[PDB]
DNA sequence: GCTACGGCTATACGG
DNA sequence: GATTCGTATC
């Protein structure tokens, strides 16, 4: 009389649902962080939706803080819809953080933190970020294991004006968290990865054994295993198959299967356009479902940077080099239209005609790469600082005006093997 | 001194068995309201094909008498915010309503669409806790704008197009309970103007009937326009240049449609054509792209129309 | 005082007699207001035709004495974001009626330039209170809409105004104001109008401006495209003439003869050439296209301006590359 | 770096008024207030348009009054959290209300504030973090000064007389409105016309009671018009100047005297021009 | 001038305008000048009016000057105006409110013997509708109360503390001397009610009439379904109030006199909510059979 | 199922001091009725702190309680249910201008009431002008668990007097000290509110460093028996201690063993009694 | 004298 | 989506 992903939930580590390898790294992380030293002291998870990033860590804490815990057993997971009388929401989050260092001895309790603050909300998605960074700089010489479950999902189209970017795209872990907490040596990102076909086929069959009667009764029983093969090869969510399974079993009649559609990854999204899809062979379907599902990936100019820079992936770059041409000049053109969306489709469109009509088997492909534009902004920042600083200290030596173009064309070489050539003599 | 309800709102369904269209998935619905059973879904469609009254017609068979207290029917014209779904939703879910067995409470939340992106984490966490008692409806034109978390425990039940013998049928009772004189390619017409939706079909005719009296073609084709999406098909599939040009400027131009729709109507049947090869898609697409731009920038004239359609087709015959 | 007014804003229609043209869509509405139920309305078009003055005339003659109190309009000249239409739009059509008169009709004006969190939140708004309170939009492009609001609206499309119509309304002006107008005149209004009243009126205001004698002297096509700056069709076909049958120089020198002697814009000269193109035989399908082209490339850098000698050169150069195409 | 002062209320009422009104002030103005510590008296710096306050505190004020620092005329110069001192300088009047002098020294920076009271050693410790800021920026900072080409130093009527409630009431009349942001200030050979203009709402506030001390104008805006109002208040000598398009600047002073005399003086900047 | 009326009280004036804050905090109000006096129209969203008069005994210097136009309007901000008569007092402040007919500012003259103040304010075209529109029908008023004002406002504030996202009124008479009238809250707290006493110290009448302001009928009640946003319009009106006077007609227009020179009179308006829930007046009733 | 009064002006103001406390400390107050006093409790989301009200049946006028309704607990019998604390905080309120005359609440979750009665509680507050609020907020049955923490606290003991107390604490600040560092010697007794600071990746300054403190003595101290350097919170410490001097009938009295076991607190009244317990810091 | 209240203010949120 | 490496298992 309830959901099929409730009742039917795992009750030890075995049942969970993850990769061998997945499991042996999450525990080890996790009994490295409840040594009495602190060489890690938060775990931030990351994943896709339902991806067992969550009835793990129940499953390890049953297992775990029991064994560790003093003499004189589960989570202690931060509600978000506690509306406390004389406290401001900020200050709900601070609040956990400031009561949960308390679980030390005798007390051990690790702090899961899956639904985080409303950190759409600038102020409080900093003061966050500030209340963590002082966790992990924290001068406290004992504090208790910490996990974040950053669930990423792709963010929809919003009305929002501005309100800058990243979390209004994207809710993973870099949108959230700063490249300060990221890069921190007591930070270990233990990413998560869909199920694999083979364990939801397992756990599908796991329930359907456990509950057989119905299943024969309404002529299921022997239609099961292409269910199971189809649900579990179409999405690799465990509770959206558990959820479809039960939905399809309880129903009596013809309908057809469906399940949540996957949001496509930036460098799957960048595979699609290059390579294409085993699964459609029909170039405008595919680009036509690819916009509808994901139009807030391909309208970031990141994606045309994206094929810009892996475009030359194709046979490990051994295609014509008009295709290349055609390829870049349709890329410029569609820059020359101002984000159009008609520039969004061309520019993918186009690509794919032309890796389509040159598309050769047998032909080996190399790897992708992000575009190499974060690298070239820091560098010209740099240079801007260098800049600044040259002429400086050369209206303060002598009276006299560069012009900043002057500065990167000319003065800028010309400085230092002219003042550190002579320092040289003095 | 009119206290008429429209012919949309006055046979508006209230059972799961009127409902045309979609009979697999009536059915679902109907063995729902059987059972009781009820789980989390997000109906998704093109607007107009039943999709809040299903939503509707299943929570009064399911809570029957405590409909009163049963359903919280939030929308966007309602307040939707973190706030809103922190203390009317939480308080809607953890109130204790003693219900049939195997009844839950409903919290309709129609055009989930537009809820914000805090709004879906708090139902989250919220459908995470209360899900024994209260089961969720979701009802959006597109699923992707309802965040995967939420998917993940939402059983899905896209609703397709209404075909042109459901809507027919639904048609012909309401002429038989509001007996008006009708024509069969009238009624012909009506369909192929409603392009899939009930809704727009019931008031077309309610506006043939009230203006016209019979329902015939003429009548329904005086009142009703025929849909642009297929004259701009029509122009766009036009072999010869010139009959595009005046199936343009006698049918979208003096009939009075701006430039900026039909370039756009042009870029959303070239995304959704067919028997085109691909080179020629994406060159009518840049072309369109082009046509837009000069459009935005301020240059909106039929002479810009003209040189697109003159692009596409010689793009399309070549030299 | 309303003497003391634009002819764009003293002749505003105030009964839907006044409204002509759109025969069809007063004649709709007049039936359901005879017959007690009005639909949701949506009135589409070209700007001009009579969207407003059409859905005022329909409120004053519904709501006599009380258009004020059962009638709640909003343009895009106030703010109509998502606490406006949540709020006001709400407060509004959740309340009873005055004198139980009817419904509550809502007159939302440039309803196209509203964001989509309030068009979609409009869509409750507009099917929980449809029993006393029915709406109307009024929009030039449709595309701003979303789709399930255009479902939930009966749609009226305001098609540009007939020449009868425009005639009728300018016999009218021209009694109210004691004028004369030549026939020829009349029609060179019709042309420039091209389906818009307010560019008529704006144009008669202007001619009988020009007039030494607004009483005694008669408003001639000379004096209608000397007040707007126009084009004469002649100088159109001269010029058309001459770019298609003399070489470049003496072109080139008709073209800044029109150009200067008279003061005319080149774009209304591509326009008017443009115009007098299409009823043209022109067999070769490439010299269409070509035309078509090479004219809207003109146009276009035309409106980021530049030097006009040279778009004139441009313009001839063109005309007559896609004119060898022919034989 | 010695710097350990002691401030008392009961032995003298007007200094450490003087000190209160300071340090209300700076909190109110903005955060961060700078410390110039010399030997020969307290400069309470308040710099960010924006308004500078200047104070000249003498030795005397503090009964122990030490500063002792290696550098220039032992000028010890501390940024310090003007919220926590508006704090700590509360409790210690709250104290006075309810025979302790508030000994304060530099703990290490901390400023090791402390003041007993009794309802009974009630020792209430007022640490604060401080930072010490070096020479160059203490260079850095300086007072603005002021080029008397034509600057009208129009003298303010004092508190204790009767037309000092009028006047008072004549400044605040502005301050009572809610659509002031930009206040224009007329002075003539001598009357004060508070006019703000707007798109609709004209004022033209004047004074007609007798003044002492060609037209001189500037614009300011209101947010320091209530600090200034707030500042005539408390001082009976209170000097209010314009500069023709150039700044104003309010001159309070409160003469101790033989004892060195404590001025404060605000340099406001015309957020527009006239 | 063809307007000018000198008062040397200010807090009266200034709390009579005052009156008028809950309405809309920054907008435009029209103001009706005649032999009589001067008035306060203020109108939002077409829902609700509120009307407040000064009488011409208020003033001392009242002239009245015009002569073309038997009332003289002009629409002015409400802010400007209240931060004006919010000028408080040290000597009185004798006021010199004037206005020189069409194209004139509303100036408000200041004189405080040391302080000569002058403010003046543009005029705006008109609100351009018919302002009686709210006024209520005195010929089907379905019951008729008077609350002592005090009471009111008290229940008013209870009311809003508690959010009462709607509110109702409940009016019924019995034949046995037990008059009923009570608001119910529909809030975040479900729907909460607040019983008036049958005293006549606060409630001095009430009279149940059967649509025809003549015929006083027992057991029959009037459910007057109001959203709070406009019924708390009068909460701070009422505060300064003695006598507070009820009236609800059938077109569900409610109609609030407050009255505290005759005093001030607040004549304010409210529309009724159209009540969608056929149920909500069903358990209405079934609550209040307790 | 029960009914209970509160017809006094000191009684009415800590009984909402009490509510508004447990709803500053969780957002659900949970009320557990007993046929002896009526147990109203909240407890952290982190499992920290914990605080009980206990309204003894002479507080009450009127205090019956029914438990033959047809959820119901037992161990003696007693009905427990979880209601918001931000709807009862603004229910017992004084209003001001007026007065409450009675202020009773009651439920009856027997087959006499409704559907609208159906999980409801009943709140009747009538003002001094005869007045008569009614209230209905919602509530759902839950199970109490009493933490059996005082009847094995009861280690060193000290009494103190509140007034000191209450006055630092109201002079503090929840915003800019967090913590409170109760340090009792055998020579004087200390209370500073301190904060500690987090540097930066080059040394920097992310948290401030305010270290409020207060030092009176030792004699003072009503008890004083050591048989301590305890840190622990300060905003739900401050709360506590202000629901004290509500009622114009004050001191407060201090549990605390170890660094692990949490300290605990009661201070009662004629008819009040008040417990918090609060998990301090294992820092050695 | 203390109260209960009017005005001030620090401020979490708003758009 | 493609590559390289890596166990695990039938
Ligand atoms: N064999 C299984 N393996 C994993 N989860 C299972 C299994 N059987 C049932 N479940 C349920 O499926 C759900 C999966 O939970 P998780 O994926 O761990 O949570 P999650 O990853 O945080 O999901 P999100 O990110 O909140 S959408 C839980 O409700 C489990 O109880
Ligand atoms: N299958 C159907 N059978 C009968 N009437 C229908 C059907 N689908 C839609 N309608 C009519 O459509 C009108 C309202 O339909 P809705 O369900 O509100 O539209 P919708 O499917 O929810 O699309 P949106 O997104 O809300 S615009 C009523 O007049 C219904 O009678
Ligand atoms: N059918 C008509 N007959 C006579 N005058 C008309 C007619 N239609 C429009 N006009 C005139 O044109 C003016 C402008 O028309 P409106 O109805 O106010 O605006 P509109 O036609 O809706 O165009 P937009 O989209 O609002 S800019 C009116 O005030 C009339 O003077
Ligand atoms: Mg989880
Ligand atoms: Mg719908
Ligand atoms: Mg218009």
């Amino acid at each position: 009389g309830e959901q099929w992903y409730e009742k039917f939930k795992p009750n030890c580590l075995e049942q969970v649902a993850i990769h061998k390898r997945k499991l042996k790294d999450v525990q080890e992380a996790l009994d490295a962080m409840f040594l009495p030293n602190a060489k890690h002291r938060i775990l931030l998870l990351s994943g896709p939706s339902g991806c067992s990033k969550s009835t793990v860590i129940k499953e390890l804490s049953k297992i775990l803080v029991p064994k560790y815990r003093q003499n004189s057993h589960k989570v202690t997971e931060f509600r978000g819809d506690c509306i406390v009388n004389d406290l401001p929401q900020m200050e709900s989050f601070s609040e956990f953080l400031k009561g949960a260092r308390y679980l030390v001895m005798s007390n051990l309790s690790l702090i899961l933190i899956e639904d985080l603050p409303n950190v759409f909300h600038i102020d409080t998605r900093r003061r966050f970020q500030q209340l963590i960074l002082q966790w992990l700089y924290s001068s406290e010489p004992l504090l208790p294991p910490l996990v974040i479950c950053i669930t990423e999902c792709e963010i929809p189209e919003n009305d929002n004006n501005y309100r800058k970017f990243g979390i209004d795209y994207t809710f993973s872990a870099e949108t959230i968290m700063n490249k300060e907490i990221l890069m921190h040596p007591r930070l270990k990102r233990i990413k998560f990865n869909p199920i694999n076909s083979t364990l939801l086929k397992k756990h599908l069959k796991f329930i359907c054994v456990q509950n057989m009667k119905m299943l024969k009764e309404k002529n299921k029983w022997n239609k099961r295993q292409e269910v199971i093969d189809y649900i579990a090869q179409e999405t690799g969510d465990i509770r959206s198959a558990i959820t479809t399974l039960q939905f399809w079993a309880t129903s009596s009649g013809s309908l057809p299967i469906s399940t949540r559609e996957s949001t496509i990854s930036y460098f799957h999204a960048i595979g699609k356009v290059i390579h294409g899809s085993h699964s459609t062979n029909n170039d405008n379907e595919m680009i036509n479902n690819l916009f509808e599902n994901s139009n807030n990936l391909l309208s970031k100019e990141d994606f045309k940077l994206g094929i810009l820079e892996n475009y030359n992936t194709f046979n490990k770059g051994e295609f014509s080099i008009s295709d290349a041409s055609s390829i870049v000049d349709c890329l410029s053109e569609c820059d020359n239209m101002n984000g159009l969306p008609e520039s969004n489709e061309y520019g993918l469109r186009e690509v794919r005609k032309t890796f389509r009509n040159i598309s050769k088997q047998g032909h080996n492909h190399g790897t992708v790469y992000f575009p190499r534009e974060w690298k070239v902004r820091k560098l010209q920042n740099s240079f801007k600082v260098q800049a600044e600083d040259w002429l400086n200290v050369s209206l303060y030596k002598y009276n006299a005006v560069h012009s900043f173009r002057n500065i990167t064309l000319e003065f800028g070489y010309y400085a230092p093997l002219i003042r550190k050539c002579q320092s040289y003599k003095k | 001194l009119s206290l008429q309800l429209p012919w949309v709102e006055k046979y508006r369904p209230q059972v799961l068995s009127d409902i045309v269209g979609n009979k697999e998935t009536i059915d679902r619905l109907q063995q729902i309201a059987k059972d009781g059973n009820m789980p989390h879904m997000i109906i998704s469609g093109m607007p107009g094909i039943g999709k809040t009254t299903s939503v509707h017609c299943l929570a009064h068979e399911l809570l029957g008498r405590s409909y009163a207290d049963g359903v919280l029917e939030l929308n966007a014209s309602d307040d939707r915010g973190i706030d809103v779904v922190r203390n009317q939703i939480k308080h809607f879910a953890q109130k204790k309503l003693h219900l049939p067995p195997g009844k839950h409470k409903i919290v309709i939340l129609d055009e989930a669409d537009s809820m914000t992106a805090g709004a879906q984490q708090a139902l989250r966490r919220t459908m995470e806790l209360y899900s024994n008692s209260t089961r969720f409806a979701f009802a959006c034109n597109q699923s992707n704008k309802i965040i995967e978390p939420l998917q993940s425990r939402c059983a899905i039940l896209r609703y397709s197009k209404l075909s042109d013998e459901d809507v027919l049928k639904r048609l012909l009772q309401i002429i038989k309970l509001e007996d008006v004189k009708y024509t069969n390619d009238g009624l012909e017409a009506i369909i192929f103007t409603a392009e899939g939706d009930m809704r727009q079909a019931i008031n077309n005719l309610q506006s043939t009937v009230a203006g016209h009296g019979l329902v015939n073609a003429d009548n329904v084709f005086k009142i009703v326009d025929s849909p642009h999406p297929l004259i701009v098909k029509k122009m766009l599939l036009a072999s010869n240049l010139e009959d595009s040009i005046q199936i343009l400027r006698t049918d979208l131009w003096k009939k009075g449609y701006s430039s900026i729709d039909i370039v756009t109507t042009s870029f959303r049947v070239t995304k959704n054509l067919a028997q085109v090869k691909e080179s020629v898609r994406l060159e009518m697409i840049k072309e369109i792209g082009l046509t837009h731009m000069r459009i935005l920038e301020g240059v909106g004239t039929y002479l810009q129309l003209a040189s697109m359609l003159a692009k596409i087709h010689k793009l399309n015959n070549k030299a | 005082s309303k003497e003391n007014l634009p002819w764009v804003e003293k002749y505003r229609p105030e009964t839907l007699d006044e409204v002509y043209g759109q025969n069809e869509v007063i004649t709709t509405v007049r039936k359901f207001v005879d017959e007690g139920k009005l639909p949701h309305l949506l009135f589409y078009g070209p700007p001009g035709t009579g969207k407003t003055s059409t859905i005022v005339a329909l409120a004053r003659e519904i709501y006599g004495k009380n258009y004020s109190n059962m009638v709640l309009e909003l343009n895009a000249s106030d703010d109509r974001g998502i606490d406006v239409v949540r709020n006001q739009i709400k407060d509004f059509a959740s309340t009873r009626q005055i004198f139980s008169k009817g419904f509550k009709l809502i007159i939302l004006d440039e309803a196209d330039a509203m964001t989509n969190a309030a068009q979609n939140a409009l869509r409750r708004v507009i099917e929980r209170y449809t029993k006393n309170t029915r709406f109307c939009v009024l929009a030039n492009y449709a595309h701003k809409l979303t789709p399930a609001l255009l479902s939930r609206c009966t749609r009226f499309r305001f098609q540009p105004l007939p020449q009868e119509a425009i005639e009728r309304r300018i016999a009218n002006v021209l009694v109210h104001e004691k004028l004369k107008l030549s026939p020829n005149a009349e029609k060179a209004l019709i042309e420039l109008s091209n389906g818009d009243m307010r560019r008529v009126l704006n144009v008669l205001q202007s001619c009988k401006a020009t007039l030494d004698n607004p009483d005694e002297d008669e408003i001639s096509d000379d004096v209608i495209y000397e007040c707007c700056g126009a084009p004469r069709p002649s100088d159109l076909k001269a010029v058309l003439k001459s770019i298609l049958e003399d070489d470049w120089g003496t072109a080139h020198y008709t073209l800044n003869k029109v150009r200067s002697a008279k003061g005319l814009a080149l774009i209304d000269l591509i326009e008017g050439i443009v115009k007098i193109l299409e009823d043209y035989e022109l067999q070769n399908e490439e010299t269409r296209v070509h035309l078509l082209t090479k004219l809207a490339d003109i146009e276009y850098s035309i409106s980021k301006g530049g030097n006009d000698q040279i778009q004139g050169s441009a313009v001839i150069g063109a005309i007559k590359a896609s004119f060898e195409n022919e034989t | 770096m010695k710097l350990k002062l002691i401030v008392n209320g009961c032995e003298a009422p007007d200094d450490y008024k003087l000190l209160r009104t300071t340090i209300n002030t700076v909190a109110s103005l903005r955060k961060t207030a700078i410390l110039r510590f010399n030997s020969e008296r307290l400069t309470i710096i308040s710099t960010p348009d924006t308004g500078q306050l200047w104070c000249t505190i003498p030795h005397d004020v503090f009964r122990l009054y030490t500063v002792i620092s290696a550098r220039e005329l032992n000028t010890i110069t501390m940024e310090c959290n003007c919220d926590s001192l508006l704090s700590v300088f509360k409790r210690y009047d709250r104290v006075m209300n309810q025979s302790s002098n508030m000994t304060i020294k530099l703990q290490s920076c901390a400023l090791g504030i402390t003041f007993e009271e009794i309802v009974k050693v009630i020792m209430h410790s007022f640490k604060v973090p401080v930072k010490l800021l070096f020479r160059a920026q203490d260079t850095r900072i300086q007072e603005p000064m002021i080029n008397y080409i034509q600057l009208m130093m129009y003298k303010l009527p004092p508190i204790s007389g009767e037309f000092g409630s009028a006047f008072h009431g004549f400044i605040r009349r502005v301050e009572r409105y809610s659509n002031v942001n930009h206040i224009h200030l007329m002075g003539v050979k001598v009357e004060l016309k508070i006019i703000v203009n707007e798109l609709d709402w004209h004022l033209e506030i004047c004074w007609n009671g007798p003044l002492d001390s060609s037209t001189h104008e500037v614009i300011i805006r209101c947010k320091d018009w209530k600090v200034c109002s707030k500042l005539y208040a408390a001082f009976e000598e209170v000097v209010l100047a314009i500069s023709h398009d150039e700044s104003c600047v309010f001159h309070c002073s409160l003469d101790r005297g033989p004892r060195e005399r404590g001025q404060i003086i605000y340099y406001i900047a015309r957020s527009k021009g006239l | 001038n063809k307007f000018s009326a000198s008062t040397v009280h200010l807090e009266h004036i200034t709390t009579a305008l005052s009156c008028l804050t809950p309405f809309g905090s920054k907008d435009d109000v029209l103001i009706f000048i005649d032999a009589d006096g001067l008035s306060f129209v203020r109108e939002n969203n077409h829902v609700i009016k509120i009307q407040l008069l000064l009488s011409r005994e208020l003033f001392m210097s009242y002239s009245y000057r015009n002569e073309t136009e038997d009332h003289m309007k002009l629409c002015v901000k409400i802010n400007h105006i209240l931060d004006s008569v919010s000028v408080m007092n040290r000597d009185i402040v004798e006021c010199t409110l004037s206005y020189d007919g069409h194209g004139s500012p509303f100036v408000l003259i200041f004189e405080d013997s040391f302080i000569s103040e002058r403010v003046e304010y543009s005029t705006y075209l008109i609100k351009d509708f018919d302002t009686n529109g709210l006024e209520l029908d005195r010929e089907r008023i379905s019951f008729e109360a008077i609350i002592k004002g005090e009471a009111l406002h008290s229940a008013l504030k209870d009311l809003k503390e508690i959010g009462c996202k709607e509110c109702y009124v409940y009016a019924k008479t019995e034949a046995n001397d037990e008059n009923v009238f009570a608001l119910i809250s529909k809030s975040q707290l479900g729907f909460s009610k607040i019983k008036l006493p049958s005293n006549r110290s606060i409630l001095e009448k009430l009279q149940v009439f059967d649509g025809d302001s003549t015929t006083v009928i027992d057991g029959f009640a009037v459910i007057g379904f109001f959203d709070f946003t406009s019924f708390d319009k009068i909460r701070k009106s009422t505060k300064i109030a003695s006598k507070v006077l009820f009236r609800m007609d059938v077109h569900g227009v409610l109609s609030v006199n407050i009255l505290s020179y005759p005093g001030i009179v607040i004549e304010v308006c409210m529309l009724e909510k159209e009540s969608i829930d056929e149920a909500a007046q069903t358990e209405i009733e079934l609550l209040m059979e307790t | 199922s029960f009914k209970a009064t509160i017809t006094e002006s000191g009684k009415q103001n800590i009984w909402f001091r009490a509510i508004y406390v447990l709803s500053t400390i969780q957002d659900d107050i949970k009320i557990t009725v007993t046929t002896n006093e009526l147990i109203a409790w909240s407890m952290n989301e982190t499992d920290t702190t914990l605080c009980q009200v206990r309204f003894q049946k002479s507080f009450f006028e009127e205090y019956e309680f029914k438990p033959h309704e047809i959820g119901v607990q037992v161990i003696h019998k007693l009905y427990s249910f979880r209601v918001n604390g931000r709807h009862l905080t603004t229910i017992s309120r004084k209003p001001d201008g007026d007065g409450i005359k009675s202020f009773t609440i009651a439920v009856n979750n027997t087959s006499t009431c409704p559907e609208s009665l159906a999980n409801r509680l009943i709140v009747v507050i009538e003002m001094d002008s005869l007045i008569v609020k009614e209230y209905c907020p919602q509530f759902q049955p839950i199970k109490y668990d009493p933490i059996i923490i005082n009847l094995k606290y009861k280690i060193n003991y000290i009494c103190c007097n509140s007034t000191l107390l209450k006055n630092f604490l109201d002079n503090c600040n929840v915003n800019v000290t967090d913590e409170v560092k109760l340090e009792i010697n055998v020579h004087r007794l200390s209370i500073t509110a301190f904060t500690k600071a987090v540097y930066g990746k080059n040394n920097d300054l992310l948290r401030n460093a305010l270290s409020m403190s207060n030092t009176i003595s030792t004699l003072d101290l009503e008890h004083y028996c050591l048989f301590k350097s305890i840190i622990f919170k300060l905003k739900d410490f401050k709360n506590f201690i202000t629901i004290g001097p509500s009622w114009k009938t004050d001191n407060i009295s201090l549990w605390f063993c170890h660094p692990g076991d949490p300290i605990l607190m009661q201070m009662q009244k004629p008819g009040v009694k008040l417990e918090l317990v609060e998990v301090t810091d294992s820092n050695i």
